[PDB]
Formats: structure tokens, C-alpha cells, sequence
RNA sequence: GGUUCGUUCCAUGGAAUUAACGUAAACCCUUGCUUUAUUUGUAAAUAUUAUAAAGCAGUUCACCUUUAUAUAGGAAAUGAU
């Protein structure tokens, strides 16, 4: 039986975000650390109070 | 075990003793003769003078410089002469520059800016607190936080803010504008020991801020805009020269608001809430075009 | 208008106050670009230090002075804390 | 030459100046500061002359 | 229905500029009502009923500031001094201003059960050392230790571990006075004698409570907790290590 | 400059405010107690070994001493536990 789970955004799983990114750096003139920020920029953090 | 009871009964009878004590020293007190009470020590707080009088100053040890030795050279303009191993700043100069930084709180007070009093010293905490409550600003008792000025995004990050108008109530519709606007920075620091703290004298300068100080013989006059030459080491001074100041604040919002009910403001909205206006209104259009 | 949308002139849009499509339309060059070396307990670590001028063309300049161990890192810092510290220079008949 | 330089003397020159003309020529220049106009007639006083 | 023409921004508290701006604003409160209601009477210190604070930790977690510790203990001074104010002249604001610096903390209360005391008068204690669980039977007799169904000489064959079994009637001097009958399981010869003071102990305490202090400074109350200590890869036992080669 | 097992905590500095990893915390075994369960384990039993799920517990209280009054520390078989 299948379970199968969908997922609204990609960086909700460490599986997806790996292999997404693995993707993106095949490519010879991929820029490597541009594509790592590409990413952060779209993970949005919840506002918290540090104390 | 009476001898510890004893102890209930007697507290049963301060609030008996007490009103009847309170009454008691309505009517005999004051009865011999009246007494010219001239000085009280919290009188710089209670009811600060408008305008500070040689007197004033003179009796408020205003004068008392620092050791001959340990003095600025630079500052040798106010100084008005040489006694007891001190230098003996001049009550003419020190009225005049007090009155002088009476007009500046006045006039930034009168045009919607924001003041800050900064006195940072064991004494100094209700002194300050006082003239910000007449002025309606902002006041400052503990040691400067270096970088609230060059570096407000991450210091002053959380701190609420909110929308006024001309009448001073609040606006509501700026709630979008009050999570990207960045921190507040104010229009005119008065500071109190400016000895003390120069790291906020000098990003008021990096800043272009003006600035208002107590300059002591051995302060540098450089650091402030307008200088108050006087002894900021005595607390009495400190409470007459910050009333005088709190005072003008005082007037200065009146007028204002007093101006405002006609329908006169005097100031125009700021640069970076008039940059939200425009944007507004271009959303807005896409909601006609669509 | 998806010009920026890695996030870095949204800081500059607050202290200058001014669309982004503007920050664009400045004048940048970076003039300097030095590669400056740190002996540590751990090895030499090796950063790029870069000064940046931003310019409007008609009477506003600014320098900015950063560095970082990657060289494009460094040029974004300078460019700007470059746009954010223009200052009207006064100029005889705007030449 | 420790010491760090106080532009404090001058800020409503420095300020002025800035609020005069706008980053992006051809519009006009915002709203200065609030204080920009309280001490439009209040220069400070000379200081360091012995 | 749009926004209105003139507005500026305007910080909500005065101490906007200060390192924390939510502490001084209620700081500044508690000054405010110090000095008009300061010429209240004050209650000795011996007489006003106890109260638990609050502590830095807690003050600093709901005002989401990291407020000193020195500020703090200067602004607990003043919640201490308007509490001594006399409670029927102390007014409505300073009571209300004053609850808010209450911990109502409540610790976790974990009381042991008390050993009964059987029909037949047999309390059970239990003792363990290291692997061992005795159970001790005690009850009114003359003095007849069994262990096991066995004699203390036939059971344990070193005199020191019969005298640490009933160390606990030895120290109290009630060897003539009490039956044992104990039950042992696990555990070496002196590893049993030990777990079999604390039982007697504990199962001694059950009829006479009064000798916890003789049996406490008589070392039968406390429960060893040494234990053997496992092997360790890389190492040959717990703590000794192969021999090391320099070269 | 003190303190702490510890960049721990407090104070302070004419520059600081913060983030991640390690640290710390927490976790596993063990110690005392509480509740649940009683077979294949326990002599009996009104339930006390064992078995194993969850929860609580410490330097907590008491005593002594204590700097700048801010942070605390000492005592170790004859205070409690
Ligand atoms: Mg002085
Ligand atoms: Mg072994
Ligand atoms: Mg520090
Ligand atoms: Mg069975
Ligand atoms: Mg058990």
C-alpha cells in the first residue's frame, strides 16, 4: 500500500533538497556557489524572539 | 505568648494613629510663625524653572570648574578666572549658553522632532526622566549602547513604533510600513555628561545629528554642537540646566498642538514615510486598471 | 518586479529610500581589488579586499571598502556600503 | 592625530547640502529633517579661539 | 478612506533608546508609586508574611529582555519596601503592580510509602549492594538470625560479614530483641552481608522509628551505590589500556 | 578586575550588537522513590525480590562564611536526605 505524501515546498524534506541541488551542479558551467544561495533565499524562517 | 501578640494590636492601631497623627499636624503645624522656605533639594523636579537667573546658577554650583591642571585649554573662553585650585566658568556664559540651547529644544520640539536627554550617571536617573515627560521625549540613564545609531537595524530591530498625526494620535493603515521601516534615530540628543559618553556624542556627528552638552572645564567643546559651559559634576546643576531645558520642550509642544487645531502643521511628513505614500497609491492603481 | 530577489538591496532600500530599479541605474566600478593574506594558528587565510565608488553622474559619490575570502562577496559589500555613503560634491558650472 | 574628527560643528551645513538635490536627478529632493528647520537661524558659536 | 496627509513615525515608550526598554518602563512604575506613596506607614520586617519572588530568569524570559542582574536587584529592593507598606492603607494599584513579581512555582512533592507492619508483626525491609536484593523479616524474639533457612555461621564462614549482616541491631544494641528471618539473592559473600543491613535497617526502623539518627551515624542507612564498571572497547579493562608503543 | 568544572556568571571598556558548529543541555546504563503490570519469574501473603513502561529527585533544604554589595563559596562518618 502507498502512502504517498506531497509536499507544497521542496525544502520540507532533506531527500528533495540533495537531489534538486546535485541537479543544478551536473551542469560544468554551473556556478556552484551561486546556486547555494539561490536556495537559502527561498527557505523563509519563522520570527522568534532570542531571549 | 501575650508578648508576642502585642505586636498585633499595635499594628491594628497605625491606621487609627496614622489618619489622627495626619490631622493633628494640619492644625498645629504652621502656627508660631511663617517661615520663608526659600531652597528645597527636589525643586529642580517638581516645579523647574523657565529660565535659569545668575542666582540661579551661582547658587546651584554651576560655576565650580576642575582643577586648574586637569582643564581643556581649548575651552578657555568661558573660563572667568582662577580660585581655590579650580577654573571658575563665567554665570554670564553659561546663561547665555543655556538660554540659547532653551531656543534649539524649543524650536526641534515645535516642528515634530524627536529629542532624547542622555544623563548617565548614579544620580542622574530621575532628573532626566522628569524633562523627558514635559518635553515628551525619550530618556537615557544607563551607558550608551555603541552602535544605536550607526547600527539601529540590528539593535532597535524589534522595538514597536507607531504612526501619528498632526494632533499626535495614532494612524491606522501604516501596519506594513511598521515591519520594513527601519529604526528611529533623534533629531536632537541632550546630553549631560558629555565627558562621560563620547561614543554617542560622535555618532550624532557620523550622523549628522545636532547635539547639546554641558561642557566642563576639562570636556572637549568640539563634541557638541551647542555647548552649555557649566559643572556637570554637581547634581543640582545638572536638575536646573536639564528643567530650563525639559521647560522649553514643554512650551515648544504646546504651540504645536496648539497649532495644530487650526489646522496648521509645522512640519511635513518625512522622507521615508512620504516614500510609502507614492507607493501606495501605486498599488492602488493597478486596482482602477484592474 | 523580480529585479531583486536574492535580498540584498532590500537593507539598502531602507537607509536610501528609493526603488530598486533605481540602485540600478547608478554608475559602479570597482577600482581596487586587493589580495590581502592573515597568518593564523590554522594556515594563511587569504581575503580579497575591494573599494567600490557608486555615482548618480550629476554631483553624488560614494566610496565603500570591503573584503570577504570570496571575491564576489566582497564586491556586493562595497557596492553597497558604497550607494549608501554618496555625498553631494559641490562642482564649478556641474564640470 | 589619535583622536577621531568631530564634524559636529557642522552638521546642518553637511545636512542642507544633502537634502538640496535628489540621488535620482530629475526629481525633486524629499523631505529634509524635522530639525533641518528649527535651527535654520541658530548657528552654533565659535569655539576652540583662545 | 486612504492614508492620512501629514504622519511620522514615533517611538511607543520613552526608554525606546535604552538597552531594555519593556524593564525600564515598569522600573520607572515602581519609582513613580515610591514617591507619593511613600509617606504610608511601614510594618517591621519580622511581621510581614514571607513572599517568593521572582528571579532574574524569570524576569528576563517574559520581557524578552536581558536585563542586568545589579539593575534588578536594585528594583527587587523597591517591590520588597512597598510590600512592608501596612496592608489596609496600601492601596489598590501597588497590590495588583505587586502580584505580578509572585513565583508561583510549586515543586514536586515525592513522599516514600511507610513500611506496615504485618499481622504477625513481620516488617519487610529491602537492602541491595552492588547486585544483591535482601529481604529482612524482623519481628519481637530472642535473637535467632536465619539466612537463607541457614545459621549466620553456617551461611557466611567470615565472621566479618556476619557482624556487618546485623550491624544495624549491633550498633543499637537489640540483638536480644528482634528474630530475623532474611532472604538473599544474587550478589558475593560481603556483597550480600551489606545489602543485608540496609533491609535489617530499614525493616528495624518500621518498629522503632526513633533510631534513624544512631543508625545514620552507624552507616546502615545509606545505600552504596558503587557498581562494577563495564569494559571498554579499546581498553583491556574499564580503565586499564593496552601497553602503548612510542616508537 | 573577580568568579566558575567551564568564554560559566557578574562588573566594566573613548565600540560594540548578534548568528552557526563544538561546549553546555538532553540522551543510554546505573542509584532512591512513586504509579502501572504478576507469567514462563517470586516460600507465604493483605505484595516485599525480580521483570520494565512512565514520572519525580540534589547541593534541594539547614548551618557557617561572603568581594565592588553585583555574581557566590565553604564544610564531607556524628544537620536533614
Ligand atoms: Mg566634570
Ligand atoms: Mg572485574
Ligand atoms: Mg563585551
Ligand atoms: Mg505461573
Ligand atoms: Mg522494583
Amino acid at each position: 500500500e502507498f502512502n504517498i505524501v506531497n509536499m507544497r515546498s521542496f525544502l520540507l524534506n532533506s531527500d528533495i533538497l540533495t537531489k534538486i541541488l546535485a541537479l543544478k551542479l551536473k551542469n560544468r558551467n554551473a556556478r556552484v556557489i551561486k546556486i547555494m544561495d539561490v536556495i537559502l533565499n527561498k527557505a523563509n524562517l519563522p520570527k522568534i524572539n532570542r531571549v | 505568648d501575650e508578648e508576642a501578640l502585642k505586636l498585633k494590636q499595635q499594628i491594628e492601631a497605625i491606621p487609627g494613629n496614622f489618619k489622627l497623627f495626619k490631622q493633628t499636624k494640619a492644625q498645629t503645624q504652621k502656627l508660631g510663625a511663617g517661615v520663608e522656605v526659600r531652597y528645597i533639594p527636589e525643586q529642580y523636579l517638581r516645579n523647574p524653572p523657565s529660565d535659569a537667573s545668575l542666582e540661579d546658577l551661582m547658587a546651584a554650583q554651576a560655576h565650580m570648574g576642575h582643577n586648574t591642571s586637569l582643564w581643556n585649554p581649548a575651552n578657555a573662553r568661558y573660563i572667568y578666572g582662577v580660585r581655590q585650585g579650580i577654573h571658575i566658568i563665567s554665570l554670564e556664559t553659561t546663561a547665555t549658553h543655556l538660554r540659547r540651547a532653551a531656543r534649539v529644544v524649543e524650536e526641534v520640539a515645535y516642528r515634530g522632532g524627536l529629542i532624547l536627554f542622555v544623563g548617565t550617571r548614579p544620580g542622574q536617573r530621575p532628573i532626566v526622566v522628569r524633562a523627558a515627560e514635559l518635553a515628551k521625549a525619550c530618556h537615557l540613564f544607563t551607558k550608551w549602547r555603541p552602535g544605536t545609531i550607526t547600527n539601529r537595524e540590528q539593535l532597535l530591530g524589534g522595538v514597536p513604533l507607531t504612526v501619528v498625526d498632526e494632533l499626535d494620535r495614532p494612524l491606522s493603515g501604516f501596519e506594513d510600513h511598521l515591519h520594513d521601516r527601519r529604526p528611529l534615530a533623534p533629531d536632537l540628543v541632550v546630553c549631560l555628561n558629555p565627558k562621560e559618553n563620547m561614543t554617542l556624542l560622535y555618532e550624532c556627528s557620523l550622523a549628522k545629528i545636532p547635539t547639546i552638552g554641558i561642557i566642563d572645564t576639562n570636556t572637549n567643546p568640539s563634541w557638541v554642537t551647542y555647548q552649555i559651559p557649566a559643572n556637570d559634576d554637581s547634581l543640582r546643576a545638572t536638575a536646573l540646566i536639564s528643567g530650563v531645558l525639559g521647560r522649553a520642550g514643554e512650551r515648544g509642544q504646546k504651540r504645536r498642538l496648539e497649532a495644530a487645531q487650526r489646522g496648521v502643521v509645522t512640519w511635513k511628513t518625512p522622507a521615508d514615510v512620504q516614500g510609502y505614500f507614492e507607493l501606495a497609491s501605486a498599488r492602488a492603481a493597478d486596482a482602477r486598471r484592474r | 518586479d523580480g529585479l531583486d530577489d536574492k535580498g540584498q538591496y532590500q537593507e539598502l532600500k531602507k537607509r536610501t529610500g528609493m526603488s530598486v530599479r533605481q540602485i540600478l541605474q547608478l554608475k559602479t566600478k570597482k577600482l581596487v581589488h586587493r589580495r590581502v593574506v592573515n597568518q593564523t594558528r590554522l594556515g594563511k587565510i587569504a581575503s580579497d579586499s575591494v573599494m567600490v565608488i557608486a555615482g548618480n553622474g550629476d554631483g553624488w559619490l560614494g566610496l565603500g571598502m570591503a573584503k570577504s575570502v570570496e571575491a564576489s562577496i566582497a564586491v556586493e559589500k562595497a557596492t553597497l556600503l558604497a550607494i549608501q555613503n554618496m555625498q553631494p560634491i559641490p562642482r564649478y558650472e556641474n564640470r | 592625530g589619535k583622536g577621531r574628527i568631530f564634524q559636529a560643528a557642522k552638521v546642518y551645513q553637511r545636512a542642507s547640502e544633502a537634502a538640496a538635490t535628489n540621488i535620482v536627478s530629475g526629481l525633486p529632493p524629499r523631505n529634509p529633517p524635522l530639525w533641518l528647520k528649527a535651527i535654520e537661524s541658530i548657528p552654533p558659536a565659535e569655539i576652540n579661539t583662545r | 478612506f486612504k492614508l492620512h496627509p501629514y504622519a511620522r513615525a514615533v517611538p511607543v515608550s520613552p526608554s525606546y533608546f535604552t538597552r531594555t526598554p519593556r524593564f525600564y518602563d515598569n522600573y520607572l512604575s515602581l519609582e513613580k508609586l515610591m514617591e507619593e506613596y511613600e509617606d504610608l506607614p511601614v510594618i517591621p520586617a519580622t511581621a510581614v508574611e514571607r513572599v517568593a519572588w521572582k528571579t532574574l530568569e524569570d524576569i528576563r524570559k517574559e520581557l524578552g529582555e536581558q536585563v542586568k542582574a545589579s539593575e534588578f536587584a536594585r528594583c527587587l529592593a523597591l517591590v520588597k519596601r512597598l510590600n512592608s507598606i501596612h496592608p489596609d492603607l496600601k492601596p489598590q494599584e501597588i497590590k495588583d503592580v505587586l502580584d505580578s513579581f509572585r513565583r508561583n512555582v510549586q515543586p514536586f512533592t515525592n513522599v516514600a510509602k511507610p513500611i506496615p507492619i504485618d499481622q504477625f508483626g513481620r516488617a519487610c525491609g529491602v537492602g541491595k549492594r552492588k547486585a544483591s536484593s535482601a529481604r529482612a523479616f524482623v519481628v519481637e524474639g530472642t535473637g535467632e538470625v536465619l539466612v537463607n533457612g541457614k545459621t549466620l555461621a553456617e551461611y557466611f564462614g567470615r565472621v566479618h560479614d556476619r557482624e556487618s549482616a546485623v550491624w544495624a541491631l549491633r550498633a543499637t544494641n537489640r540483638i536480644d530483641k528482634y528474630n530475623v528471618w532474611v532472604k538473599v539473592e544474587g550478589g558475593g559473600t560481603t556483597g550480600q552481608a551489606e545489602a543485608i543491613t540496609l533491609a535489617i535497617a530499614k525493616a528495624l526502623l518500621a518498629h522503632e522509628p526513633a533510631l534513624k539518627p544512631a543508625l545514620r551515624r552507624a552507616g546502615c542507612v545509606t545505600r552504596d551505590p558503587r557498581k562494577v564498571e563495564r569494559k571498554k572497547h579499546g581498553h583491556v579493562k574499564a580503565r586499564k589500556m593496552p601497553t602503548w608503543v612510542k616508537r
